[PDB]
């Protein structure tokens, strides 16, 4: 958000931003990154590198933008937040959450999530055997940066 | 372990949350059930172990806790209550006919005389033997079940520190109009069809008998025959009961003949002959006055002139009226009517006589009531029904509201005054003095020119206001009255008819002076014994008060029977019939009143999304109401949770779960965005971060 | 709560009370009160200065009998307190201080009599509750109808009051002030011409006996006479107290004449037939043909033999032959007015048209004419 | 889906109403309100406060008649709502609530009568759908016609309206406050001279009835009068409720007269036939041919024997002789305009021409204006 | 040559006759016939059969007292007859056979009636000229104007007559059956309320004497029955013939409140007040304003004190307030029929207007239906 700001990763998220985000049409266009790789001077070709980035969410505009900056990650994620949404689904203060738990709560409520997300969430969650994840350390984590 | 025993004890309490748990409980074959002292016994047409010592050595005395659900608990608890309070105890056996009241009701005699006496089985053994003679001559086929019992039985067992002494059994409520007039498809009292059926052929050439197709009194119906019924061997059962009774073949004798007199008395028809200023009825064939005149030992002529007649009698002069082609009928079903109402208090006098017992310091009292009644078509009888069983369901609220105040005081809580709106409304709509219902139909029964359709507009006049009363739109002979087990339709078609039950002084002075000495007894008693009730229905409620004063010197405990399936299959069960049953019975009623109780472990865990409640184990004196007043700004009335926790009123418990819900959905999304931004995050920082310095670190050396 | 009230049928002649819902009255006795007229000369006997009702009529031979009503008004209120007090204390031995009582009026009576009958009980007798009611009202009410003229004829007054539907036309009410007391002193005038001499009131009840007993209602008048005086079959005997026998023979059907032509005692009114006729012709054209048809016969005066008869035959004269005349005569119509009574005191919804005590206090003596018709 | 609709041809005296594709009405009964006007003494009985219909009439001779419309105009708008509620529920025993209702209205009524009844019929009863048609029209509807001129008459008014191929010419439309009601006080009036006297409400009824059971129309009225005068051939006898037996001679014939001569009961207006000829000259000079022949006559004031023949008779004195004149009574001319209510509130066609609630509630009670007509 | 003409207005209760041209009646008396109703006993004393007039209330006490005519029919012929030949020979002692005779008649009477007097007088007195004129018509005439509406109250009938310069509207003119006699028959009814009883014909007098002198009409009802039953000062005083005294209160005004409250004797008409509205609203407008101003009241009944100002108030309260409403009762009211006939029969121009003999016997009794009016 505007007034909250992480100040370990707006250094980087700004740099990305600006190596994106310029004045164009919108579109995530991959003249300005081959640019920033081939600055100091290499062979054009398309031998081997016929895909470069296909996963965009979509197309990117200056209004949409700065929605995004206010509400997604720029300066957000305050961790009261985060242990408040997860001590609500769970009645220990200690947030041992069964794993599988999560899985039905997200995949069944809200707009609802694949299980392939929640895989994508669990490659850097360090959950325990029988599923009682805990989240102090990944949320410290995910929020001072890595 | 699913289950639970006593709904009090739960912190939300919705009749689909009461079906769920009572569904649950029969599921796992768990009958019996617990609302607060009320219990709840569901019929599974199946033998169930009811019995045996060693239930009733574990219910013996407080030793088990009642955590077993059982009609021994019920019965232990009066026993206990009366050795505390050395005072009587009742307990009413309700509930449908078929839904397992009758072998509730042995069970507990049982029962009792185990635990009781333990060393004498004599007084259960004569109590036993008397119950098939009332069962014939008080339960009849209806439209709804093949054998209903059309009164209330009140058996009374005398006990003097655990001796037991006899027993006094008592009837009430006892349909009158049912002995001469009977709706489609259903037939009289079971008695004349067993004594048509299995009586010796003399005994049918002497008493001039035949088939009950050719009987008035039987014949209404259209089907005299029940399909899966033996009536001979019923009648050969009844004649070893009164055998084994005391019953000598002189009074078996007599009360055929009684019986006989009354089924001739029916098929007596009249003609409008004219005279000179009115319409006479005379009697078509002398044959039937002169039967029922030599089989009652009276005057022919007699009786054909309390048939057709009326008489004026002063001191100075005795004046004969002739009477109507109506005033006849009403005046010969009036006498059919006293006539088997003073047998069946003979019978019940005579079995009372021969236990009776010898002092009378303590009792308990057994009484086996029929309940609510909504057919299709629905009439006068069932009016009756559902206004004995209104004032019932005012003591069982009573009982209700009571418990309800002993829970407010039980823990430590500034008790306040709750309310509580009775069915009194409904009891003044149909029987006060100046404008019930009742009272115009008995004031309609003495008007000159009253009929239905009067009788109809003058309800319609006085009780259109009321919010229970209410009218059709198209005009059908009809009206509605709401009940507490719902709105109830009541056709008007004979209600004057059905009302007339007037017997005059002649009457009984003509059968007074009788040949043979029961008959002559009887009325010789009842003329002692005898009143401004002249009509049915006053008569029907000088007899429910009478029942209600004999239940005021007591503590009422309530055994509700339901009905699971109406085809008596053993473990099939429907939730429409569970729903109909329990509005029936009046159990929802304890739901009615219960709108606060709700509980405290609730609040402590699952309300801190709010504002992220920053105290642990919140106490007795926590910052509950207070989080209401910063957190929804809602008034101070739930009144305290505490140790003693029944607080919240449903529209706040409901506010308080969909704020819950939305707190939820906000949640969820805060939390799924931020999980799109740390997608966005691996995507961005995993694709350049990751990849360029590794080809920068290859490209170098 | 269950207090039974009374149905007191206080008449010219008759007292006829008793509770609500009975089928009969309780006391039925004479409305007299008697006063020695001789010398007492044994000590101790002549201490009571006043006989009412049956013990008025065992002393007869001593006492001078006075009547309390005369043409259904209330002439002495002393005797009349006397004869109220001896039905609710000698008679229906009840207390009147709770019980509900009912009396009955003519409907054309001067209201001071009714303010009276309201003043006494509620002052005197101290009755919870009160109300008055028009004996012809009662007399339908007992018939069980609802539509219907009724002749009712006791001793004082004889009145017609036609009521269509439970609506009465007050402007149709007939009123007549002769009725069985006439009729007694003229049977006693015409009996000086056989030479039977009955002169004081002792002898006005064997008159009244001779007349209950023997006189009949002619179906023609006429004729009749002519058989009276051709011989001698119409001839009956009847036996006085002390043994001597009269004979009477013209006389039998001479004196009930006197309903049909009241000119024989010098009144220029018309009969009961044509009374009733005119009250039938003064009502709305199409309540007359259920009038007609619905001729209701109340009181003691209505039970001559042939009485019915010849009323029928004398409206069917006067009525159009296309109508259908019946008279009813019930065989109780001589208490068919107290029968009436107690059926209206017994209803439920009745209750509401009492006149309460407190409603008199409120109000004074007039409430009853706003309460009662 | 199958919602079938209500036609009331509610009149000045009677009410006819049904269901529409019926052949006949389903109740047919008098449009009055009665109430009592006697005193009631029964306890119970006199408990309801208002009779409508025929019920009316039964309880006739205690009750005040009064008719909530005069000459077309509902006058009083509680009893209206009376007889709607009960011609809704006890007489059809149906829910107004589902059911689009047809009602009907004489030619040159005050728009506050239509504006009323719309806003009673969507605001008391609650009816999905409304509509109020001329009676005329309904009377070419039952006649199977669409050229013609209509002489409608019942009790209240007697208007005329020529069509022409379906087109109305509203200027030539007449109106009378001439019908049966007058015809009935005439009567009522003209049998005095013979010593009858018919005063209240209830005797009207009985009048009414010996007008329509006698009364007839003369072809020629003067040589009717002498013959009448000259002779007792003409004199019938009717039998009133009471079995008095009532007898009129040339008052079968003068009553029905004054439609032809109005000046009998003081009004300066022409007769209906002159009315009738006078409407036909106002149409184009194109049109008249066919309007001479096509002469449809509807209501209950056109059934008197013989009033066709004068009617053909006047108009052909009036008419030129070149013309060719055709007086078209169908003998169920009494029921014509529900008929044709019927017939056209069955049409698929139709089923767009009814006014809405939603309508209703967006534009007022004013929405017939432009709707209807 | 000088023939002067007979005046006679036979009412329903008393014969105004006199000579054509005189300023009063030479001759009122009743209109009763007397007969004997006791029996004779002295040789000689009893040979009259009748009595009529003054002579009849003379010998009031043994008579029984008939009226020949009731709501203004003749109902007895023979009575009328000794009337009619009292009043020529005893009363006026003028010879019938040469006096022109002037009749009057109430408007909306019988036929017969009126032949029947044309056939008497023309048959059995031998009148040489007769003329029936309407009692209204000469109500105006004796009061000086050719335009205003004439409410005429005899004892026999009340009705209303609407003129405008002389020309009559008949379709306006009312008529009740509601006058003295049946005031005098209500008072009668309603002094039985304190006891006192008038039964004979003879009483009838009596009572009739009673209300000329003590009733009045009250301006307002409800203020003056508070006003009597708060105060005693309303009560007069009454002493009868034999001398006892009778005291009346609200039955001074009360009596004749049922001109205004004919359902006080079960009639169901509206009051004078309401009837002479509805027959002023019957006519023109443009004659309404005229006949609001020149109310004109005539008869004997009219004779109250305070009519005219309840009269002037109701029909202020009916009437729009812009029109000024007059009551025009002049002190000689009870006699202006006979005025205006005697104002008329003197005329020249009149003489054209008699029915003569010839005529009579050439076109039968009928002719008077032609000739007059
Ligand atoms: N059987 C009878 N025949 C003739 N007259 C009778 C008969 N019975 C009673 N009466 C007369 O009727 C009168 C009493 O009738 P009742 O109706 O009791 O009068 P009231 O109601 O005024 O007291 C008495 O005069 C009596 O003589
Ligand atoms: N057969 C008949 N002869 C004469 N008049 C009749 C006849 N039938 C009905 N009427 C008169 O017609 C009038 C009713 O006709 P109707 O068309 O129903 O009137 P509306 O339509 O105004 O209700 C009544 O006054 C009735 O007297
Ligand atoms: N001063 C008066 N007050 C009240 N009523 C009166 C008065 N004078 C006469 N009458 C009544 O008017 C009636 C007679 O009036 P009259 O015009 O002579 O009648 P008619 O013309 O029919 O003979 C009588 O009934 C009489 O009682
Ligand atoms: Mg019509």
């Amino acid at each position: 958000v505007f007034a909250m700001f992480d100040q370990s990763q707006i250094q980087e998220f700004k740099e990305a931003f600006n190596m994106i985000d310029q004045n164009r049409d919108g579109f995530i266009d991959k003249e300005d990154l081959h640019d920033m790789l081939a600055s100091l001077g290499k062979n054009p070709t398309d031998e081997y590198l016929d895909a470069m980035m296909n996963e965009a969410p979509g197309p990117i505009n200056f209004t949409m933008f700065l929605t995004m900056f206010g509400e997604k990650l720029n300066g957000t994620d305050p961790e009261d937040v985060i242990r408040n949404a997860f001590a609500c689904f769970d009645e220990e203060a200690t947030g041992f959450i069964q794993e599988d738990y999560l899985r039905e709560l997200l995949t069944t409520m809200g707009d609802r999530f694949t299980d392939e997300e929640v895989d994508e969430l669990y490659r850097e969650a360090p959950i325990d055997k029988k599923g009682n994840f805990n989240y102090i350390e990944f949320t410290r984590i995910l929020k001072h940066g890595a | 372990e699913d289950g639970v025993e006593d709904m009090t004890q739960l912190e939300d309490l919705q009749e689909t949350t009461v079906l769920a748990n009572l569904k649950t409980r029969f599921e796992r074959n768990l009958i019996y059930t617990y609302i607060g002292s009320i219990l709840v016994s569901v019929n599974p047409y199946r033998m169930f172990a009811i019995y045996g010592p060693e239930q009733v050595q574990q219910y013996s005395g407080r030793a088990l806790g009642e955590n077993p659900p059982h009609l021994f608990a019920i019965a232990n608890l009066a026993f206990a209550k009366m050795l505390d309070a050395k005072q009587n105890q009742c307990v009413i056996i309700s509930g449908e006919s078929g839904s397992g009241k009758t072998e509730a009701t042995k069970l507990i005699l049982r029962c009792l005389a185990a635990m009781n006496q333990r060393r004498d089985v004599m007084q259960q053994i004569k109590i036993l033997e008397a119950t098939p003679l009332l069962e014939a001559f008080g339960n009849a086929k209806t439209v709804r079940n093949d054998n209903s019992s059309r009164f209330g039985k009140f058996v009374e067992i005398f006990l003097e520190g655990g001796v037991i002494c006899g027993a006094i059994t008592s009837q009430y409520l006892l349909e009158k109009s049912r002995i001469v007039f009977q709706a489609k498809n259903e037939r009289n009292y079971h008695i004349f069809y067993e004594l048509l059926a299995g009586l010796p052929a003399q005994l049918r050439q002497a008493f001039s008998l035949q088939e009950a197709e050719t009987y008035y009194y039987l014949n209404q119906g259209g089907n005299c025959e029940i399909a899966g019924k033996s009536d001979a061997d019923d009648f050969r059962r009844l004649l070893a009961a009164m055998e084994v009774l005391g019953f000598t073949s002189e009074d078996q004798d007599s009360i055929f003949r009684i019986l006989a007199s009354i089924l001739h008395l029916g098929n007596v028809y009249f003609e409008k002959h004219e005279t000179d200023a009115q319409e006479v009825a005379s009697v078509v064939s002398a044959r039937e006055i002169q039967a029922v005149a030599e089989l009652l030992q009276v005057s022919p002529e007699g009786l054909q002139k309390a048939i057709t007649f009326k008489v004026t009698e002063t001191i100075r002069e005795k004046i004969f009226t002739p009477l109507t082609v109506e005033s006849a009928v009403d005046a010969r079903d009036a006498i059919a009517k006293v006539l088997y109402a003073l047998l069946f208090g003979w019978l019940i006098t005579r079995v009372n006589a021969l236990v009776s017992p010898k002092q009378d310091t303590l009792s308990i009292a057994i009484l086996d009531i029929y309940g609510f009644e909504d057919l299709s078509f629905n009439s006068f009888e069932q009016l009756c029904i559902n206004y004995a069983n209104e004032n019932l369901q005012y003591l069982f609220n009573k009982i209700v509201f009571q418990e309800e105040q002993e829970e407010y005081i039980r823990e430590q809580m500034d008790w306040r005054e709750i309310a509580f709106a009775d069915n009194q409304p409904c009891i003044n709509l149909i029987s006060l003095k100046p404008y019930g219902i009742l009272r115009i139909l008995d004031d309609q029964c003495c008007f000159p020119q009253a009929t239905d359709h009067t009788f109809l507009q003058k309800c319609h006049y006085h009780h259109g206001a009321n919010p229970l009363y209410s009218k059709p739109k198209m005009p059908l002979p009809e009206f509605t009255i709401k009940h507490y087990a719902g709105k109830v339709t009541y056709q008007v078609h004979k209600f004057l008819d059905k009302n007339h039950d007037q017997v005059r002084q002649d009457v009984l002075d003509l059968f007074v002076h009788s040949r043979t000495r029961v008959v002559a007894h009887l009325f010789s008693s009842h003329a002692a014994q005898t009143y401004k009730a002249h009509t049915v229905a006053a008569k029907f409620q000088q007899s429910l008060l009478d029942l209600v004063e004999k239940m005021e010197r007591c503590n009422p405990l309530f055994v509700r029977c339901l009905k699971p399936n109406h085809k008596k299959e053993p473990g099939l069960f429907e939730p429409d019939v569970m729903m109909a049953q329990l509005r029936y019975s009046g159990v929802l009623e304890t739901v009615r009143i219960r709108k606060v109780r709700l509980p405290f472990q609730v609040f402590i865990d699952r309300y801190r999304c709010l504002v992220a409640l920053k105290l642990n184990v919140p106490a007795d004196g926590d910052m509950c109401v207070s989080l209401l007043s910063r957190l929804c700004t809602v008034t101070p009335d739930m009144y305290r949770v505490g140790i003693s926790k029944l607080f919240l009123k449903e529209h706040l418990h409901q506010l308080l779960e969909s704020m819950r819900e939305r707190v939820q959905n906000r949640a969820a999304l805060t939390l799924q965005r931020y999980l799109r931004g740390f997608f966005i995050q691996r995507h961005f920082r995993s694709l350049r971060r990751k990849i360029i310095l590794l080809q920068s670190r290859a490209r170098g050396f | 709560d269950e207090t039974t009230a009374l149905v007191c049928d206080n008449g010219s002649g008759l007292v006829k009370a008793g509770f609500a819902g009975d089928d009969a009255p309780r006391a039925v006795f004479p409305s007299i009160v008697g006063r020695p007229r001789h010398q007492g000369v044994m000590v101790g006997m002549g201490q009571k200065d006043s006989y009412v009702g049956d013990e008025a009529q065992s002393k007869r031979g001593i006492l001078t009998l006075k009547y309390p009503i005369e043409h259904g008004i209330i002439t002495n209120w002393d005797d009349m307190e006397k004869i109220w007090h001896h039905t609710f204390y000698n008679e229906l031995r009840v207390a009147p201080e709770e019980h509900p009582t009912l009396l009955t009026e003519a409907p054309l009576n001067p209201k001071a009599n009714r303010e009276k009958m309201t003043q006494i009980m509620f002052e005197t007798f101290n009755v919870p509750a009160m109300y008055v009611a028009i004996q012809a009202v009662l007399s339908l009410y007992a018939s069980g109808r609802t539509t219907g003229i009724v002749l009712d004829s006791g001793d004082g007054v004889t009145h017609n009051v036609p009521i269509y539907e439970g609506y009465a036309l007050p402007h149709a009410i007939m009123r007549l002030d002769l009725a069985g007391r006439d009729l007694t002193d003229y049977l006693m005038k015409i009996l000086t011409e056989r030479g039977y001499s009955f002169v004081t009131t002792a002898e006005r009840e064997i008159v009244r006996d001779i007349k209950e007993k023997l006189c009949y209602v002619a179906l023609d008048f006429e004729n009749e006479m002519a058989t009276a005086a051709s011989s001698s079959s119409l001839e009956k005997s009847y036996e006085l107290p002390d043994g001597q026998v009269i004979t009477i023979g013209n006389e039998r059907f001479r004196c009930p004449e006197t309903l049909f032509q009241p000119s024989f005692i010098g009144m220029e009114s018309a009969g009961i037939h044509e009374t009733t006729y005119n009250s039938i012709m003064k009502c709305d054209i199409d309540i007359r043909k259920d009038l007609y048809a619905n001729n209701v016969m109340s009181g003691g005066t209505t039970m001559y033999p042939g009485i019915a008869d010849r009323m029928q035959k004398e409206i069917t004269a006067l009525a159009p032959s296309t109508m259908k005349i019946k008279i009813i005569a019930p065989p109780e119509r001589k208490y068919s007015v107290w029968i009436g009574g107690s059926i209206l005191a017994s209803l439920s919804t009745f209750q509401q048209m009492w006149i309460t005590k407190q409603e008199y206090d409120e109000a004074g003596p007039s409430i009853v004419h706003r309460k009662c018709f």
